[PDB]
C-alpha cells in the first residue's frame, strides 16, 4: 500500500481525467458508454494496469481473506 | 468477563 | 483498523472539495480511480480470452473495496461510479449497441455482477468495522 | 333500517320518537344522492370555493408532471449543481412543495 | 364582527372532528356490509318482515319486535348516535 | 500464556448480545371507552393568543 500500489495510484491519478461528469439520461446508454470510453481511454490503455496494479491488489486482497478465513477456522477449532 | 490469559 | 493507518498519504483522499461538502465531478479521490479500473474489468473480452475473475479472483475486489471502505468513500462510490451510472441508464432506455467493440448489453450484465459482488464485500467490511457531524450555517443577514 | 329500528323501539318504550329522529331521518333522505344535493347547496359557496380552487393553478399543474419532465429538471438531485450543495433549498411556497398531490 | 368569528379555531376543530366521524362511519359500513358482524336484527329471518315495513315507510312512521324493544335500544344506540353526530357535524 | 499474549494484541471485544424476538412493554395500553361529547370551539383558546 505504501510502496508499489501507492506509486501507481499517484501515477494513474494524473492520467485520470481532471473532471468527469455523469451525462444525463437523455444522452442514452450507447452515448454514455462512448463518453466513458473516451474519458477513461488512458486508463483503459495503461499497459501495466493488470500485470502490476491488479496483481498487487490481488495480493493485498488475498492477505485480507487469509486473515478472515484463518480466524474462522480458529473459531471452529476453539468451539 | 475479561480474559487475562490473552493479556486482558 | 491497522490497515487504514497505512493510508495516510494525501493522495488517497485528495484535496478539500470546492463546494465545502464533497467532490462530485472531480477525479481526485481513490474510489474514482477504482471506478475507472472497474470500467476496465467490466469490459467483455474475447470468447477465448481469460477474464479478470479467472486471473485474479475475488481478492482484487476485496482489496479495492477495502481501501474505499477504510477511506470512508463507499457511499460516494455508489453514487458517482461510472459503470453504475451506465447500468442505471441502460435499464431505463433498454438500448443495446456495440460501442468501441463493447456490446452494451453484455457490458451492463457484467457491471451488475460486480455491483452485487462489491455490495456484498462493502457490507461485510462495514459490518466488522461497526460521532461528530459537520454542520453548516444557514444564510446570514449581511446586517449582522 | 338501523335508524328506523332504534326509533321504533324508542317510541315503543317511551311513547315518543327519539328527539333527534325527525331531523336525522330528514337528512338521510335529503342527502340520499349526496353530490346532487350538495351541488345545489354549494351555489352560495361557489364564489369563495372557486377562488380557493383556482389558486391551485400555481401549484397543482407544476406538481403533476411526468418522469421525463422530472428528469429534465433533475428533480431532487443534490449533485446536479455541485456548487450549491451548501445553499438552502427554498421557495416562497414551502408548504406547497410537499403538499400531497393526492389531496 | 369578522375579527371574532374564530375561523382558524373553528376550521381546525371541525376538520379534526370530521376525520373522527369518517373513522366511525367507515367502521359502521364495514360492519354492516358483513353479515357476520352486521347487527343480528338485520339478519334474523323472523324479523325481516318488520324491517321491510319500517324502511319502506322511512322516514314516515311487529309481533316479535315488541318483546326485544329494550334490546334494540341498547345494541343500536352506538350506530344511531354516531349518525346523530354526523348530522350535528 | 506467551502465545496467547502474542495474539491478544491483534484482538478486541466482539460486542455481541442475546435478547428475545419480541419484548412486550411493561404496561400494555389501556382500552379507552368511547364517550360522546359536543363540539367545543374553546379548546384552543389557551394556545397562543386566544380569543374568548
Amino acid at each position: 500500500l505504501q510502496g508499489t500500489i501507492l506509486q501507481y495510484v499517484k501515477t494513474l491519478m494524473e492520467v485520470m481525467p481532471k473532471i468527469c461528469r455523469l451525462p444525463r439520461h437523455e444522452y442514452g446508454s450507447p452515448g454514455i458508454l462512448e463518453f466513458f470510453h473516451h474519458q477513461l481511454k488512458d486508463i483503459v490503455e495503461y499497459a501495466e494496469l493488470k500485470t502490476v496494479c491488479f496483481q498487487n491488489l490481488r495480493e493485498v486482497g488475498n492477505a485480507i481473506l487469509f486473515c478472515l478465513l484463518i480466524e474462522q477456522s480458529l473459531s471452529l477449532e476453539e468451539v | 468477563r475479561s480474559m487475562s490469559t490473552f493479556g486482558k | 483498523t491497522r490497515i487504514r493507518s497505512f493510508l495516510d498519504d494525501p493522495i488517497w483522499r485528495g484535496p478539500l472539495p470546492s463546494n465545502g461538502v464533497m467532490h462530485v465531478d472531480e477525479c481526485v479521490e481513490f474510489h474514482r480511480l477504482w471506478s475507472a479500473m472497474q470500467f476496465v474489468y467490466c469490459i467483455p473480452v474475447g470468447t477465448h480470452e481469460f477474464t479478470v475473475e479467472q486471473c485474479f479472483g475475488d481478492g482484487l475486489h476485496w482489496a479495492g473495496c477495502m481501501i474505499i471502505v477504510l477511506l470512508g468513500q463507499q457511499r460516494r462510490f455508489a453514487v458517482l461510479d461510472f459503470c453504475y451510472h451506465l447500468l442505471k441508464v441502460q435499464k431505463h432506455d433498454g438500448k443495446d449497441e456495440i460501442i468501441k467493440n463493447v456490446p452494451l448489453k453484455k457490458m451492463v450484465e457484467r457491471i451488475r455482477k460486480f455491483q452485487i459482488l462489491n455490495d456484498e464485500i462493502i457490507t461485510i467490511l462495514d459490518k466488522y468495522l461497526k460521532e461528530h457531524v459537520r454542520c453548516f450555517q444557514p444564510p446570514i443577514h449581511q446586517s449582522l | 333500517a338501523i335508524i328506523g329500528l332504534y326509533n321504533y323501539a324508542h317510541e315503543m318504550t317511551h311513547g315518543a320518537s327519539d328527539r333527534e329522529y325527525p331531523r336525522l331521518g330528514q337528512m338521510i333522505v335529503d342527502y340520499e344522492n349526496p353530490l346532487k344535493k350538495m351541488m345545489e347547496e354549494f351555489v352560495p359557496h361557489s364564489k369563495s370555493l372557486s377562488d380557493a380552487l383556482i389558486s391551485l393553478q400555481m401549484v397543482y399543474p407544476r406538481r403533476n408532471l411526468s418522469a421525463d419532465q422530472w428528469r429534465n429538471a433533475q428533480l431532487l438531485s443534490l449533485i446536479s449543481a455541485p456548487s450549491t450543495m451548501l445553499n438552502p433549498a427554498q421557495s416562497d411556497t414551502m408548504p406547497c412543495e410537499y403538499l400531497s398531490l393526492d389531496a | 364582527q369578522p375579527s371574532q368569528q374564530k375561523l382558524a379555531e373553528k376550521l381546525t376543530i371541525l376538520n379534526d372532528r370530521g376525520v373522527g366521524m369518517l373513522t366511525r362511519l367507515y367502521n359502521i359500513k364495514k360492519a354492516c356490509g358483513d353479515p357476520k358482524a352486521k347487527p343480528s336484527y338485520l339478519i334474523d329471518k323472523n324479523l325481516e318482515s318488520a324491517v321491510k315495513f319500517i324502511v319502506r315507510k322511512f322516514p314516515a312512521v311487529l309481533a316479535q319486535l315488541q318483546k326485544e324493544k329494550s334490546e334494540i335500544l341498547k345494541n343500536l344506540a352506538l350506530y344511531y348516535f354516531t349518525f346523530v353526530d354526523v348530522m350535528e357535524f | 500464556k506467551v502465545a496467547r499474549r502474542e495474539i491478544g494484541i491483534l484482538t478486541t471485544n466482539k460486542n455481541t448480545s442475546r435478547t428475545h424476538k419480541i419484548i412486550a412493554p411493561a404496561n400494555l395500553e389501556r382500552p379507552v371507552r368511547y364517550i360522546r361529547k359536543p363540539i367545543d370551539y374553546t379548546i384552543l383558546d389557551d394556545i397562543g393568543h386566544g380569543v374568548k
